[PDB]
């Protein structure tokens, strides 16, 4: 059924749709009941020339009557839907004039079901453009700009649903990008309510909901802030074939806006949202400017708005923040320092999150410690405050471990299962079909506590529990971690106080090794030897030692050798 | 100053065995205004703050303060003074210092019944907004955390409530239930933290998986409650509320309407983020709406909905939560049979990632089908997709034995286009091992000799200059090829391949410079021995010449034990030296090649070899 014989399938049903009540199976239903995933290498066009006809006298009839509950709205998107599932290599322009009458009857009108063709019928005729040019290029792209010329008309009457996504977008666009200019900085840089500059009177100084009652709808808000995610998010591809002008200090304090009033109810904006963001963050002069204007404080954790899904826009927004900051390290003085450091380390000791943003955090602050060093060896005066710092972060080391420390057993009953889901799943490679060693001997011998597992017996699970080995994640984070230990202790050498007040003969082996520590200091030393030593049980058989407890240990040992 | 307190007082606790205040408790509390005016003077004057002692100084402090409340009468208040003391800041649990006391709070069977009182202050502390949502978020851990753990290492409910005896704190559960209405003032009153209704909802999913049966008049509350969730606009509430009605209408209070809209809501629109929660929802949900749609006989529409959702969102990412919905039950199937060539469409448009692992699944279920019967194009279709998977590259071997079972439920030879050639030239020497074993089952594989005669001998003269496991992959199907009851009633038609394959090991024979041709002669030889007692008997001398060899290049490999790189091209001569000795070991119809023939075997015997074949040659001189 891959030829012609699906047209006798509907050949009485070829006629139009008499009395569409109760007909809702005739004429609707060809792309339905089976005659819609058969293989058509060149099977099309052996019916494709009888669909074109057949669904052009259904698009004549059918109105713009949107209000009344499915009358004809059913038979409208199913050749909605119709329209986006057909894949052509021919007849482009049989389609492509019989698609345009009804977007450009549905400009400033989008309430209950108001023209929701354009968002799919514009993107089927882009990718019937896709597949080759029809050289129509200004004649389609003037629509979604009397939609943006009609967004004033839109703001004036509500005191949307625009989808830009692929609109502007065309991988090659010869044209003009001034116009575009325009139609983005008519709605960007506008107080989008006329009552967000008056919520800032109660700023002393965050929103968590988006408007306090102002509009009684509620809804459009909704979708108009939908629509400007999807315009922030489309403008960052425009930046690499040409730059951008007219305005550069207008990102920041709309970002900020932006982040600031996405609703609670929702999730799928803040993703892209804040992928938006880290496209703006990955150039190399946009991130300049950006940090003196949100003055890395409103890049706290107002951008998660409703804490029932701020768990998978978590490592995604640190990730961001992090890489910035890492991208930045020469703006940073010593106080946004410490403001990152005491936040990151928070991260670090987060038990909630994956394993990968921990070690992400981590590498963050090995990162930061060559621009606490080059601070402190700039200004002396300083010098101890910078030193406390590196205090604080392998603190935070010796802390993370503990962590892992006081799951150990824990962590072994996994072990357990790693090891039976592991022996049942290498025992049936064995019935291979695979011989030299049956028929062999067939030719010849034929002659002849129960504390962090609480968690996993909650009724709303939410997660697959995890069958990764535990103990390898355990050796990660400790190499990992201890490669950084080894690292900062030994930049810690450069913070001595100077050898004239202990006036040693030797100040050569002084500046090198020796050096001073407070009481909060070797308490944390102490610690840290303590919970490398306990760390050593991860790693037995479960000077005969293993290969990763030895590396472990000759970090431990080397970590130790350079303190005084 | 604050460190200065906090170390002194633990210092005059220390040098007692219990409390100098001999648990009065009068000098903690100042210590913790201590802390309260400490935190207030860090905020007003910004100087120095989050200092290392600072963070110890708090750890003892919490230490004594703990330390004195597990060394009480009345430990129910000063914990939840406690978590008034660090509302403002101060972390958000001691970690292993403040949960190691709540977990020695969850005693096994509430036999001393403190923890019951707890509970029921507990549940005041929640409902009470005497403090912020993130100590009453440290409620939710205290209360579902002794909840689950009578649940799970106890009998479910069966301690706590015994015939309606102490509840005292469900009906504080009653009125937190009842406030529910007008979405329980979640836009009138601003709360930001989302945990707290989450909580709420784990504690009603709490009560329902574990015993619905003992209590009756609380669930008409437990249903508007975990329905009037569903009306939220997030989305990992709304799947998780959707997971617990699927919960109370599968344990019992079945109504007919609305189980076919929550089963339809649950198969409609989901997303990436609530996979689990749906899955876990439809395998909860499905087994007791099958027998309960079955109630009446002509009600089967529940298939006509999977069906049409599945024919909706066609060709999509999003498919692929329903073709693993038809896979994990499939008893409640073979009933259709449009899932079939749906699943093989599905399977077809996948292969062509890292998903493959579904579409083996999709195809493990077409083969459960049809044992569970113990179309004709699908057919060709789904092994046409499993030939050209398994010559496109564990789960492979899985696809191996699902088509090895189906053929004897594309049968022309396709392999001619068959670097990666090599890895191509073995996978389809693992198709043809099967694909020629699987056809024409009365030992009738000589129609198409020929054309597999052509087929092969592109691949029974690969050896020559290229690796081993072409020839060691290949010699399974030669071994099946090569067995056809002989020709003594046959015209001769296996005979040309013989022969053929004869003059092939005479011709690579003569080639004894590299490592390389000497494998082909042995290897088809012992083939041709094992499955033909007869064999190349004039042509026995180059056999010999060959072990002659392998002794000569084993004198090059007796004064190293093993090799530092390339290993298994030394135990592969080691094997094969194995072949070549019950091969010309087995015919003692030699000519003059006995004599030297037996002195390379004493040769062998002589220097140093591995014991695993010098027992196997002391068996065949004990024959």
């Amino acid at each position: 059924m891959s030829l012609t014989e699906q047209i006798e399938q509907f050949a009485s049903r070829f006629r139009d749709d008499d009395a569409t009540l109760q007909s809702r199976y005739s004429t609707l239903s060809e792309l339905y009941d089976i005659m819609e995933l058969l293989n058509s290498p060149e099977d099309y066009h052996f019916f494709l020339q009888a669909v074109i006809p057949l669904l052009l006298n259904q698009l004549k009839e059918v109105p713009i009557s949107y209000d009344a509950h499915s009358p004809e709205q059913k038979l409208r998107n199913s050749m909605l839907d119709i329209f986006n599932r057909c894949l052509m290599n021919q007849t482009f322009q049989p389609y492509a004039m019989e698609v345009l009458e009804f977007l450009l009857s549905v400009l400033p009108k989008e309430n209950e079901e108001n023209g929701i063709l354009c968002m799919k019928v514009l993107t089927t005729l882009f990718k019937s453009f896709k597949s080759i040019l029809q050289d129509k290029l200004d004649s389609f792209i003037r629509i979604i700009i009397q939609i943006y010329k009609n967004t004033p008309n839109l703001i004036n009457q509500t005191f949307l649903r625009s989808s830009m996504f692929s609109f502007k977008i065309l991988s090659e666009c010869p044209i003009t990008m001034v116009t575009l200019y325009s139609s983005y900085k008519q709605l960007t840089s506008t107080s989008l309510p006329e009552f967000t500059p008056l919520i800032m009177n109660l700023l002393n100084t965050s929103i968590s909901t988006e408007i306090i009652n102002r509009p009684a709808y509620c809804d459009f808000i909704l979708a108009q802030i939908k629509a400007t995610s999807f315009l922030a998010y489309v403008f960052i591809r425009g930046y690499a074939p040409e730059f951008l002008q007219d305005y550069v200090n207008f990102v920041p304090d709309l970002i900020i806006r932006l982040l600031q009033d996405c609703p609670s109810e929702l999730s799928s904006a803040r993703k892209e949202l804040l992928h938006a963001t880290r496209h703006i963050l990955s150039t190399n002069y946009k991130k300049l400017f950006l940090p003196k204007l949100d003055y890395l404080f409103d890049e706290r954790i107002l951008i998660g708005n409703g804490f029932t899904m701020h768990e998978t826009l978590r490592p995604l927004a640190y990730s961001t923040v992090a890489d910035f900051i890492h991208n930045i390290r020469s703006e940073l003085q010593l106080s946004e320092i410490e403001k990152t450091i005491k936040i990151y380390t928070g991260y670090l000791l987060d038990e909630s999150l994956a394993l990968t943003v921990q070690i992400m955090s981590a590498k963050l602050l090995l990162n930061l410690v060559e621009r606490i060093l080059k601070l402190g060896k700039e200004n002396p005066q300083e010098a101890p405050r910078a030193k406390k710092l590196l205090m604080i972060i392998i603190d935070s080391y010796m802390n993370r471990f503990k962590t892992l420390n006081r799951q150990y057993d824990t962590i072994m009953k996994y072990y357990g299962r790693y090891e039976t889901h592991k022996k049942e799943k290498a025992e049936k490679l064995k019935n291979s079909i695979q011989d030299n060693d049956k028929e062999s001997e067939e030719f010849m011998r034929k002659v002849l506590v129960e504390m962090f597992d609480i968690k996993n017996y909650a009724p709303i699970l939410l997660l697959p529990t995890p069958t990764n080995d535990p103990i390898k994640d355990a050796f990660y984070l400790y190499r990992t971690l201890m490669s950084f230990l080894k690292t900062i202790i030994h930049d810690l050498k450069v913070f001595n106080p100077p050898p004239n007040e202990y006036t040693v003969a030797n100040p050569k082996l002084w500046a090198s090794v020796s050096r001073v520590f407070s009481y909060e200091e070797v308490i944390v030393f102490k610690d840290l030897f303590h919970e490398c030593i306990i760390g050593l049980k991860f790693f037995k058989d479960h000077v005969s030692a293993t290969k990763d407890a030895r590396e472990l240990m000759d970090y431990l040992a080397f970590m130790f050798m350079q303190m005084d | 100053f604050f460190t200065n307190m906090v170390d002194l007082f633990n210092t005059m606790v220390i040098t007692n065995g219990d409390e100098w205040l001999k648990k009065k408790g009068n000098m903690i509390l100042k210590l913790k205004d201590m802390l309260n005016l400490t935190l207030k003077t860090i905020k007003e004057n910004s100087f120095y703050i989050d200092h290392l002692q600072l963070n110890q100084s708090i750890a003892k402090f919490q230490a004594l303060y703990l330390r004195f409340t597990e060394l009480s009468e009345r430990d129910q208040n000063p914990l939840l003074l406690d978590f008034i003391d660090f509302s403002f800041s101060n972390g958000i649990k001691a970690s292993y210092s403040l949960k190691k006391f709540i977990f020695h709070n969850i005693i096994a069977s509430s036999n001393k019944e403190k923890q019951n009182n707890f509970i029921n202050d507990a549940t005041l502390f929640v409902l009470s907004d005497k403090c912020l949502d993130a100590r009453i978020f440290v409620l939710k851990n205290v209360i579902n955390s002794t909840l689950i753990y009578e649940v799970a290492t106890s009998g479910s409910l069966k301690s706590y409530l015994v015939e309606d005896k102490k509840p005292k704190w469900l009906e504080l559960l009653h009125n937190k239930i009842w406030k529910n209405s007008n979405a329980i003032l979640a836009y009138d009153v601003l709360d930001h933290h989302d945990l707290f209704r989450f909580e709420l909802l784990q504690l009603s999913a709490i009560f329902i998986k574990a015993d619905p049966e003992i209590i009756a008049e609380i669930k008409k509350d437990i249903i508007k409650f975990c329905w009037n969730f569903i009306k939220l606009e997030d989305t990992l509430i709304k799947q998780s509320a959707y997971l617990v009605t699927s919960y109370f209408i599968s344990k019992f209070d079945f109504p007919i309407k609305v189980v076919t809209q929550v089963f339809v809501a649950l198969l409609r629109s989901s997303h990436v983020e609530a996979r689990y929660l749906v899955k876990q929802s439809l395998d909860v949900l499905t087994p007791v709406l099958h027998e309960r749609m079955n109630a009446a006989g002509t009600p089967d529409t529940w298939i006509n909905w999977v069906k049409r959702v599945m024919v909706e969102n066609s060709s999509s990412q999003n498919n692929i939560l329903y073709q693993f919905l038809i896979s994990h039950p499939d008893l409640f199937f073979n009933s259709r049979d449009l899932f079939i060539s749906n699943i093989i469409h599905h399977m077809n448009k996948i292969t062509f990632s890292d998903s493959h692992t579904l579409a083996i699944d999709l195809a493990s279920l077409i083969l459960y089908w049809e044992n569970k019967t113990l179309s004709l194009h699908l057919r060709e279709a789904c092994t046409a997709f499993l030939i050209r998977y398994v010559c496109a590259s564990e789960l492979g071997l899985r696809a191996i034995n699902i088509l090895s079972e189906l053929i004897s439920d594309v049968k022309l030879v396709y392999f001619e286009k068959f670097s990666e050639n090599i890895l191509y030239y073995c996978m389809n020497a693992l198709d043809v091992l099967y694909v020629f074993f699987k056809n024409k089952t009365k030992e009738w594989i000589m129609e198409n000799l020929p054309t597999i005669q052509n087929l092969l001998e592109k691949c029974i003269k690969s050896d020559h200059h290229d690796v081993q496991e072409a020839l060691q992959k290949v010699l399974q199907v030669i071994m099946k090829a090569i067995k056809a009851q002989g020709v003594s009633v046959i015209i001769e038609e296996e005979s040309p391949g013989k022969t053929f394959i004869q003059m092939l090991t005479s011709v690579i024979t003569q080639d004894l410079q590299e490592t390389s041709s000497v494998t082909a002669g042995v290897t088809l030889a012992w083939v041709l021995f094992m499955n033909f007692p007869d064999n190349i008997v004039p042509l026995l001398t180059p056999l010999m010449k060959t072990f002659s060899k392998l002794c000569k290049d084993h004198l090059s490999i007796s004064q190293p034990k093993d090799a530092m790189a390339l290993e298994e091209a030394r135990i592969t001569t080691k094997l094969l030296e194995k072949v070549l000795y019950i091969l010309s070991l087995k015919v003692s119809l030699l000519g003059d090649s006995r004599r030297p023939f037996l002195s390379t075997v004493a040769l062998l015997i002589d220097h140093s070899m591995d014991q695993n074949f010098l027992r196997k040659i002391v068996n065949m001189s004990r024959s």
